[PDB]
């Protein structure tokens, strides 16, 4: 159950943040792998570079892209992504 | 109490980095204090001071993975159970 | 002696920050979802299962020892 | 399957601190947040994907499809038990001492 | 010679379907299953799940170490007793 | 840090930076800002410069000795040097 | 508009000669992609003005990166400006 918080992108970039995420979750348990996941495939898709952080108990302060950036829940993980470069 | 976990950069701007973020507690030490405001301070602090393009994340649960600047990361450790990482990209 | 000719060129200028917020309910009212008796009913229905649990739990609740 | 033996759960003695979340993973009901609210958060979370991976082992190669969860109670002597009880919508746990 | 005693003893044990006696590693030493590959998923990725168990448990605080596993389930029982080298593991009737 | 080097006396050195920091502020597109630079060098010394800026680039050019000044001017970066 | 080629997107109508354009368009991810990599930054360059020079007029100017901008007087018909894969590259010759 996707929980967009805070999110930057465009409609469709952000559906494809939670479908993205969906199949993440899908196949793997361990945070790491998640993010990697995410970070490759819209790496892959788009170019350029993005980061993707997955946890629980999180703050950060990061720089990014307009319209590059999301912080949503996914169930009971929280997913922070965002294009920087 | 600094605990350093993974290091990459040069002792000086180690030595800084501790400063810098002890400071960010002084700054913000009461329950009411968030995370988030040191994370600012870190980051500009370390941008006025070493340049642009530095990130402060700061929390004690997360995986991450970044693109980071060889010799500008560092990661670390709290006795108040404060992990934080800092990066130049 | 060569001609001459100009041209002018650029790239794309485009980066903000905010800060992420540790986790502090769905709902934002905890009351509406508390106020269903139905799912108390519910969360009831385990005493079965817990009161076997509990026999249970007596069963082995000390590790064998030989010393 | 009411308030009244809801109660009597709770006057079961040995168990310390009862958990009940939904699925979704919300901690409906509570006792140890009684104690810590950072607590039950923690353990439904944590268990609702604990019980995911279960899924997925009594869903390969022996353990044949079709078949679901029905209880999977944890004991870790000396620290404390840990029921779980899966439904088609909860999933009622309880903290107990083994 | 304890392994033995322990192996021969859950041989005794009647309701017992599917024996799985493996190392530390995901090495079956000995199994009484009709396929084997089916207990080297189990094998491999139970150790898996107990490494996140060790670190639950421990999590909590080093106050106890996981001392048995067993779980039952509506088709049969999976008992499984993490020790020091191995993990003794049996398919029985959840009787 | 770097600062390659040029005529003697700061005749060309002293002029280039403090026509160089007018140019910065006044302008946001680097378009007017190297036309800027290089359309007074040309009315002051010679007759064919060359400019480039930017936050990042690499380059590699010939020129005439002792006429390549590279200076990295606030956050931005600033190239100029003589040829033809 | 930045009209694509089999090389890369390149600002039409061209304002260089054909077969110079090839030999430019050709010649970059050739020799990026033989034994050169994006981490390495002069000599790059370094190779690409020596082949323009070796068969081509002698007097070139490269500069590539991700952003810059430049206003300059050139050869009559002698600027070549592509972008590919994000990457501004440009070139041009004088007497």
């Amino acid at each position: 159950q996707p929980v967009i918080k805070n999110s930057d992108m465009s409609v469709e970039m952000q559906k494809e943040v939670e479908e993205v995420a969906k199949k993440a979750i899908d196949y793997c348990n361990t945070d790491k792998e998640i993010a990697t996941f995410i970070k490759d495939d819209f790496r892959s898709r788009y170019h350029g570079t993005w980061h993707c952080i997955v946890g629980r108990n999180f703050g950060s302060f990061v720089t990014f892209e307009r319209s590059y950036y999301i912080y949503l829940y996914v169930g009971q993980l929280a997913i922070l992504l965002f294009k920087t470069g | 109490k600094a605990i350093i976990n993974s290091s990459d950069m040069q002792g000086d701007l180690l030595q800084e980095a501790q400063d810098v973020i002890q400071s960010g507690i002084e700054n913000n030490s009461a329950p009411v204090l968030n995370i988030e405001a040191a994370c600012k301070y870190i980051k500009e602090n370390l941008d006025k001071k070493f340049g642009p393009t530095w990130q402060c994340i700061i929390g004690e649960g997360y995986a991450y993975d970044v693109t980071v600047q060889n010799n500008t990361l560092l990661f670390m450790f709290y006795n108040g159970n404060l992990a934080v990482l800092i990066f130049k990209s | 002696i060569a001609e001459l000719s100009e041209h002018s060129v650029n790239t794309e200028r485009v980066k903000t920050g905010d800060r992420g917020m540790s986790h502090k309910e769905g709902g934002w009212p905890g009351n509406v979802d508390p106020n269903e008796a139905q799912e108390t009913g519910r969360f009831k229905k385990r005493i079965e299962k817990d009161t076997s649990f509990p026999q249970a739990v007596k069963d082995l609740k000390e590790g064998v020892e030989k010393c | 399957n009411a308030d009244d033996q809801l109660k009597q759960l709770s006057a079961l003695e040995g168990a310390n601190g009862y958990v009940i979340f939904n699925e979704s993973g919300i901690p409906l009901k509570r006792h140890e947040k009684s104690i810590s609210h950072e607590k039950a958060v923690h353990i439904a979370a944590l268990v609702s994907d604990l019980w995911n991976v279960s899924k997925k082992v009594i869903q390969r190669d022996l353990k044949t499809p079709e078949n679901d969860i029905e209880v999977i109670r944890l004991r870790t002597k000396h620290s404390y038990e840990y029921i779980i009880t899966q439904s088609g919508d909860f999933t009622m746990l309880a903290i107990q001492l083994c | 010679s304890e392994v033995e005693d322990t192996l021969n003893r859950i041989k005794t044990h009647k309701t017992v379907l599917g024996y799985l006696i493996v190392n530390s590693e995901g090495g079956v030493v000995r199994g009484a299953f009709k396929d084997e590959e089916e207990s080297k998923n189990i094998a491999n990725s139970i150790p898996l799940l107990t490494k996140k168990a060790r670190s639950v448990v421990r999590d909590l605080d080093p106050t106890n170490d996981l001392v048995f596993l067993r779980i039952q389930t509506k088709l049969n029982e999976i008992m499984v007793a993490p020790d020091d080298e191995f993990s003794l593991i049996v398919i029985q009737t959840k009787g | 840090i770097d600062m390659p080097e040029n005529s003697e006396m700061k005749s060309m050195k002293n002029d280039a930076f403090s026509q160089a920091k007018f140019a910065v502020e006044n302008y946001k597109f680097e378009n007017k800002i190297s036309s800027h630079i290089k359309k007074f060098f040309d009315e002051k010394y010679g007759p064919n410069w060359h400019c480039v800026v930017g936050k990042h680039f690499n380059a590699y050019v010939s020129y005439d000795s002792k006429n390549f000044i590279f200076f990295y001017e606030g956050q931005l970066a600033i190239l100029l040097y003589r040829k033809g | 508009q930045y009209k694509t080629f089999m090389g890369a997107r390149v600002l039409w109508p061209p304002e260089c000669a054909d077969d110079i354009l090839e030999g430019a368009i050709r010649e970059t991810q050739d020799a990026l992609k033989k034994f050169e990599i994006a981490r390495e930054g002069q000599k790059i360059a370094e190779h690409l003005k020596k082949y323009m020079d070796d068969h081509f007029d002698p007097y070139w100017h490269v500069f590539f990166g991700k952003n810059f901008g430049c206003q300059a007087v050139h050869n009559k018909n002698r600027f070549i400006y592509f972008y590919i894969e994000k990457t501004a590259f440009l070139m041009y010759q004088t007497q």
